[PDB]
């Protein structure tokens, strides 16, 4: 009777998507066709029972460009989705944000809104929302703010899961992202409970450091992704040694109301090759997650301490496994705690292994283990950005479009003491009493 | 007649009490359908201190389940021996507690214990004669904690005559499974402390310690360690459901352990123990029981008797033994470790014999004694929940459910108070 | 047949385009589970204490013919050849 | 009654036990399953000297093994014999000392030696009434050395009025094994004298000459070489186990053997090692025959006093007579000022396939000379701080080292000054 | 609950395992592709997978892919695990000033990466070992500070150093005095012990026994890997007096500085088809302390001895132990010191040595490692001294050094550290 619905936005919003749905899809075992295969009712949390046959999994795709709307129709995957839950608009906001959130996005969110109590009323244990887009994108971000500041309002008490893109400090795609990149960290750090790095530069590494790949793509990267939004979902729709809900997941993450981001890392990640020699044991794995390069951000945790951890593990993995080389994890000198923290640690224990989507690169392992958690070096990331945007704005270069836009010219101006006023909440809290 | 319901709450409440129930049926022969099948017939005798009597001549426990997430119980109706429980006494929410006490303890659990509550009276009047309380909860978790205490604040307020046993598994430093057992661990001991009459804290780490060199089993799954605690805390009432030379109640074993109102803390042993190597070498006697007791790695607390001094000492053997013997063995260990045991009062242990053993052995005891150590507990809890108040770390939840900083700072004073109190003895000189 | 980047022979003519590289150890089996299962401990918890088997005691030595007595009865019976003796040993 | 417990640590520790049980395992006829299969009524009346009680019938050793390296442990397991010992009682650590004589006795026994220390008190509390510590150690091996002596101190505080009994195996010139040898065997009676009370001292190159020039065995190996310190250590408590004409506890030798406080090293030997015999040709070899286990030669000094054990069944008169006949025709192998200082009992159940047999125990002036050339070694490799550092950085300084040259080089001239006291 | 990380650079480095590790796998029984054919003693070389092959924890390091990839061609494709198969692009050419500031760094941060996820995985690390060749830029520059990494990261763990200096008058480099005299400076106080293998010693016992006139590199290196299995041979199977790696450093070391060690094998008996004989342990030992058989161009009777430590595999008796000893202190022609009165460790083990297959050696139920170190040891830094001062007199090849960062200085610091040494064993041996 546990559910959550999914949001898409943006171009790789629905890119990831597509992973996501696929890996899922595979695993409890609705086919393609959407056929019951040739009961358990372990899959009442994404799916939803259309009284005989197939199933209806609880999605709603959203994006002002219709390709990416396009592509999914005409695939393999038509007979999944409901047609009337992919709304799609005319004009796309070709990365102008304001035109997205100001004079575009106001006429397509309401049937965002309207699809949006609809799916809610289907649920019985709804428990929390998920937000699929990225920062460096105008028609991403103006829909993406709309969502959750109408949605904030509409419920409220709902818990908030943010899972957003930001780009990567020496790699780009746009030009003008780090306009559309802090703007978003104008609004939403208002209505969300998390917030997750996914800085594509980092991702890539995975691919060739272990993953051997020497010219990955992006399909690359969303496979990895749906692997970690997998990797959370386990303990919601099976049971487990030691269970943690949706509300625990806040409920460790957050010491104060506003710091609410978050790195995430996965491992361990082989193909078939390497994984061959190798014994996967719970001591060097967990001995993995901590390395400084497994991390999906690419930020220096040893720039900072570390405020808490939430791990959760997967597989046959023995609870005596854990805490013993859970232990040793404090043992390390390297990584040192803040000081008003005497523990970090969260815990998860469940009886499923990793499911590798067929084809790919992934290869099966008995265990596995994802990690998360909030550390004080997660600053520099905005600390790179706001000074980016003073080379912008020192002398307006692309002033002209974003202003006649809609967007009053003040805008700017108050994000920054938002962006400026976050950075001394950084530095105030590592401070040892 | 003297008997005794049971309660258990929040996922530690349901795992021990789908083991409790494992045990304790194996001694009475009664088939998990409920139908008695035991051997000899004094199996029979006090049948109804643990069940009552339906149709059909089966027999079903007296549990109730309470809980806020519905998983916890469903994991125990399928189980073996899950078809006893009465599902009438299953009762569960849909929000979960998130591990926040201020949420099960203030929001939901107080909208959840009035059906609890109306169905735990209904036993209350359907026993024939209540003597007492039984209550295990875990002291780490969210759940558990707030509607575990706020069920034993409802309930006593009813039967202040009667009486109750607090099984509770305190969380240690040295293993961790949440970031916020610093501080659901002081609420919650504001209240037993003011509510509780008796209370066992055992420390999972500790039942790890006995199970990884004692034990020595190769890999110890969760499976294992609540065979052991529900083995220890079923052989409490022994005496009390069998023939014996000196009886010994729930209220008889109230009498000589608590010398003081409020130091309702003790610590438990269980015995023999060993791992298979010592099956077929080692001798059983009560001299070779008693060993076994008064080892410091046998208490299944992480606090070190060694750490304090002994105050009251009560045994519990199982079989069939000479008193005398016996006599001197608890006679003699008092004169070896006189630092170690209370000098103000003479001859502080006790002995308990009750004919019968358990399945299985024909020689068996269960160790429960007052020491000073526990100090050790309550004190390095006293820190980890200011440690990280000063900066009033991961508050903004605890004040974001009716609750304010004012009662907060009440609960680190009791204990410290607590603590100093319970130490002011050991200082304490004829 | 390793006429360019076609077959494999060695790493070095593998030239892995596209989306990955092939396999080389032995190996992708095409769902072969990599490292130690585990969660295995045989002996239970629950089994450690109920059953606490015992000695179960050895087995004695087996005592040789008494020959001195078989020349006692052999003479009682009536025989005295050497076959007969062979005879009688046996029964 | 009167039971005695056994400790040993250290690789030759070990080894030892492993086959002196073995020794007197074939005594009491008890098989390796523990199960009981002997003949004689006699055989079962005192088996608690050396074996507990077990559930099923089945009597286990009160023995622990007590090392820092794993070798010998697993190793001891596999063998025969190896399932009677308490899988418990076992106390193994993970590191092995390297013969590094400080870290066995300050740095790696310090952290360990309680297991050591825990099993030791279990074993004896169980005991009627102790009677004695036997306890097996090498002054030359490293190990052992280092918890050994630890553990002996430790012992005696504890338990000052029981009686203690070591075995010390010091290494000498002829064959040397360790270039550290001259530090460890220094230190080590410093400690020994101090706490042991009773030690016996067996020189491992005595050893073998005697299975050369009398058993003349082709090849000598160590399993061979252990089996003669068990024969002579039956001898020590042959007579507590069985019944005799006169009897005699530990304490009673150690009463009539011992006549100073800090003159407690003897030397021993056993009888009759063959390739009928009458009770005169046992004497003979007694004090003569080249049985003598140390390297100490007794006739280059005088003996302060001996005793000889009988097992079998024989007439006191020979036992008399034959030792008046000794004292007599060797007295210059007997000093003036101690008249008659020669012990003797009977027993009448002797070894298992020997009809009559002796084990020589007499008090002999000349193990001097064992700490003599032991002492002179000492200072070569002293005097120019050779192998010094290793001791050094492990929490000892050289103050301490000295501190024992003195205490050793006192102990010599007062034992030396008895061989020439003159009434 | 015993295992030992195994650490090769450099291509003499690299080389030398190669014919290690063969033999280590025949030793075993372990399959080349590393699935066993048709116990637990290849947890001391090897760990579990733990359902099918097994893997030794080598790690193979160099600045040139041509010799990294060789392997990956090989006849051993499969055996060593190939993430820790850590690569550089461009060799520093006997120019420790590349080979040390340069490059390796750029590849230092990884192995000791690789290194530490080694080491978790054991549980029973006593040492390390490390092999090395001085007379190379790549090696030295590497090799050196890789030793100084290692010592500062653990510290007091053991580490044993496996070096080969250049031979007296056969040499393959010409600028080797140069890289060698500054690599003896950081390895003096970084390592606790080394021994000699010059090239020469290893000719010669090749022809004076084997009778062979077409030696190369390969014969060589069978020598290299036998000689580890005498001294590991403790460290796996039983014995009458087992002996370990720490008691190795801690007993053949007369003071903190003169760390120094030297190597001998015999018998060495070659392929052919005679009777032979049983060749008894007195007389093989006798054949252990001749200088000719000596695994190095350093006359031991040139010098002193000061201590040795001998181990004899096979069906060995310690009373023939024993005796040997005193008969080789009889002799005149040796002599030990009046400050050690013994210097003998011995250790026996059970195990016959396992010859490879198509080599050049031979099965013998006997055998001998003998391991002393003498006074003498300064026979070859006193040659090596010579050859390094005449060169810097004229400021020759300096040049082509100075220009990639390596200060001017330090030449003046390592000279004067040879004669600071060469002065310490001068004084040692002296009377008391
Ligand atoms: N993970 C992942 N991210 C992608 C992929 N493709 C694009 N992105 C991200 O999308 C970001 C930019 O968003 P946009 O290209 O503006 O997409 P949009 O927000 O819908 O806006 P439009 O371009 O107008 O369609 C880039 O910074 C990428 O990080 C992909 O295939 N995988
Ligand atoms: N024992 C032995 N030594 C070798 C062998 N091959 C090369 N060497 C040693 O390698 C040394 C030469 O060093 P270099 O040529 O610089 O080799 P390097 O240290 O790897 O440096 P680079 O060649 O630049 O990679 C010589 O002194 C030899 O002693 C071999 O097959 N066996
Ligand atoms: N022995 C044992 N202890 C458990 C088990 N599951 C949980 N625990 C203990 O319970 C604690 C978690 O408490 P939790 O269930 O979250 O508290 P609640 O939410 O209030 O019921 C952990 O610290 C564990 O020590 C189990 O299966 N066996
Ligand atoms: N009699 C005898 N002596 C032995 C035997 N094995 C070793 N030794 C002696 O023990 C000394 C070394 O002791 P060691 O084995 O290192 O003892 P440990 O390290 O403490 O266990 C050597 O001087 C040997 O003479 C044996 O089997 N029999
Ligand atoms: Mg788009």
């Amino acid at each position: 009777m546990r559910e959550v619905i999914s949001i898409h936005v943006g171009q790789g919003g629905i890119q990831v998507g597509n992973a996501c749905w696929e890996l899922f899809c595979l695993e409890h075992g609705i086919q393609p066709d959407g056929q019951m295969p040739s009961g358990d009712d372990a899959f009442n949390t994404f799916f939803s029972e259309t009284g005989a046959g197939k199933h209806v999994p609880r999605a709603v795709f959203l994006d002002l460009e219709p390709t990416v709307i396009d592509e999914v129709r005409t695939g393999t995957y038509r007979q999944l989705f409901h047609p009337e839950q992919l709304i799609s608009g005319k004009e796309d906001a070709a990365n102008n944000f304001a035109r997205g959130h100001y004079t575009i996005g106001k006429e397509i969110v309401d049937l965002c809104l309207d699809r949006i109590r609809k799916l809610a009323d289907n649920c019985t244990g709804l428990q929390g929302f998920l937000v699929f887009n990225s920062v460096g994108g105008g028609t991403g971000s103006g829909l993406g703010s709309l969502l959750l500041e109408r949605l904030s309002v509409d419920y409220g008490k709902k818990s908030k899961l943010g899972f957003t893109i930001y780009p990567s400090p020496q790699v780009s795609t746009a030009v003008v992202e780090p306009y559309n990149s802090i703007l978003s960290t104008h609004s939403l750090l208002e209505h969300t409970d998390v917030a997750v790095m996914l800085d594509n530069e980092a991702i890539y590494d995975i691919c060739r450091r272990n993953l051997d790949i020497e010219r990955p793509t992006y399909t690359n990267l969303n496979r990895l992704i749906a692997q970690v939004i997998s990797s959370l979902t386990a303990s919601l729709r099976f049971d487990g040694a030691l269970n943690v809900d949706i509300t625990e997941f806040q409920t460790n993450l957050v010491p104060y109301p506003r710091i609410h981001f978050m790195l995430s890392s996965y491992a361990p990640i082989i193909s078939a090759e390497k994984a061959y020699h190798e014994q996967l044991s719970v001591a060097e794995i967990t001995n993995s997650a901590f390395e400084p390069a497994n991390m999906m951000a690419k930020c220096d945790p040893r720039h900072g301490k570390y405020m808490a951890c939430s791990m959760m593990y997967r597989g046959d993995v023995v609870p005596k496994d854990v805490n013993a080389s859970i232990a040793t994890i404090k043992t390390k000198r390297t990584i040192q705690f803040v000081d008003w923290c005497p523990t970090g640690f969260k815990v998860g224990i469940n009886y499923q292994p990793p499911t590798v989507v067929p084809g790919g690169d992934l290869a099966k392992v008995m265990r596995a283990v994802c990690m998360i958690s909030n550390s004080t070096a997660i600053a520099e990331v905005f600390s790179r950005l706001d000074h980016k945007f003073d080379l912008m704005y020192a002398k307006r270069a692309f002033v002209h479009w974003y202003v006649g836009e809609g967007m009053e010219e003040g805008e700017f101006s108050e994000a920054r003491e938002d962006l400026a006023a976050l950075e001394k909440d950084y530095e105030e809290v590592g401070i040892e009493t | 007649m003297r008997e005794i319901v049971h309660i258990q709450g929040g996922q530690c409440g349901n795992q021990i009490g789908a083991k409790f129930w494992e045990v304790i049926s194996d001694e009475h022969g009664i088939d998990p359908t409920g139908t008695y099948h035991g051997d000899s017939d004094l199996q029979l005798e006090r049948i109804n201190v643990y069940y009552n009597e339906a149709t059909g001549g089966r027999y079903v426990p007296r549990a109730i389940l309470m809980d806020l997430e519905p998983g916890t119980m469903d994991s125990v109706r399928a189980g073996p021996f899950g078809q006893l429980f009465r599902p009438d006494n299953f009762v569960f929410g849909q929000t979960g507690a998130g591990n926040n006490w201020a949420k099960g303890h203030y929001t939901e659990g107080a909208e959840l214990i009035d059906s609890v509550l109306d169905v735990v009276r209904k036993e209350a009047e359907g026993c024939d004669c209540l003597q007492g309380f039984q209550i295990t909860h875990s002291l780490g978790g969210g759940t558990g904690s707030g509607m575990g205490t706020l069920l034993i604040s409802k309930v006593r307020e009813e039967y202040p005559d009667r009486i109750m046993e607090t099984f509770s598994v305190v969380p240690s430093p040295k293993v961790s499974d949440t970031v916020v057992e610093p501080y659901n661990a002081t609420l919650s001991v504001h209240q037993l402390v003011e509510n509780a009459d008796e209370c066992m804290v055992i420390d999972n780490e500790a039942l790890y310690d006995i199970c990884f060199r004692t034990l020595k089993l190769t890999t110890p799954t969760y499976g294992d360690l609540n065979h052991l605690v529900s083995a220890a805390m079923s052989g409490v009432t022994c005496c009390l459901r069998f023939p014996g030379q000196l009886n010994s109640d729930l209220r008889k074993l109230a009498v000589n352990l608590i010398p003081f109102p409020r130091l309702h803390f003790f610590m438990i042993g269980f015995a023999p123990l060993t791992s298979r190597g010592s099956q077929q070498y080692r001798a059983l006697t009560v001299p070779e029981l008693t060993q076994q007791m008064f080892d410091a790695k046998n208490m299944m607390c992480a606090a070190d008797p060694r750490h304090g001094r002994y105050l009251t000492a009560s045994a519990l053997f199982r079989g069939r033994m000479s008193t005398k013997e016996v006599d001197e063995q608890m006679l003699n260990v008092q004169n070896k470790n006189s630092s170690y045991f209370v000098e103000w009062i003479p001859n502080n242990i006790k002995s308990s014999i009750c004919d019968i053993p358990p399945k299985g052995l024909k020689m068996a005891v269960t160790f429960v004694g007052n020491s000073t150590a526990i100090q050790e507990m309550f004190k390095r809890v006293a820190e980890q929940f200011t440690a990280m108040f000063r900066r009033k770390a991961f508050l903004h939840w605890y004040t974001g459910e009716g609750m304010d900083e004012m009662e907060f700072t009440e609960a680190e004073s009791n204990m410290n108070d607590l603590v100093s109190e319970y130490q002011q003895y050991q200082d304490a000189t004829a | 047949y390793p006429w360019n980047n076609r077959t494999q022979n060695t790493l070095l003519l593998k030239d892995d385009v596209g989306r990955s590289k092939p396999s080389a150890y032995s190996l992708p089996p095409v769902d072969y589970t990599y490292g130690r299962p585990l969660e295995r401990d045989e002996e239970g918890a629950k089994e450690v204490s109920m059953t606490w088997k015992y000695h179960a005691e050895t087995r004695p030595k087996e005592p040789d013919r008494d020959f001195a007595k078989l020349n006692k009865m052999s003479l009682t019976q009536g025989l005295h050849k050497s076959n007969q003796f062979s005879d009688y040993r046996k029964r």
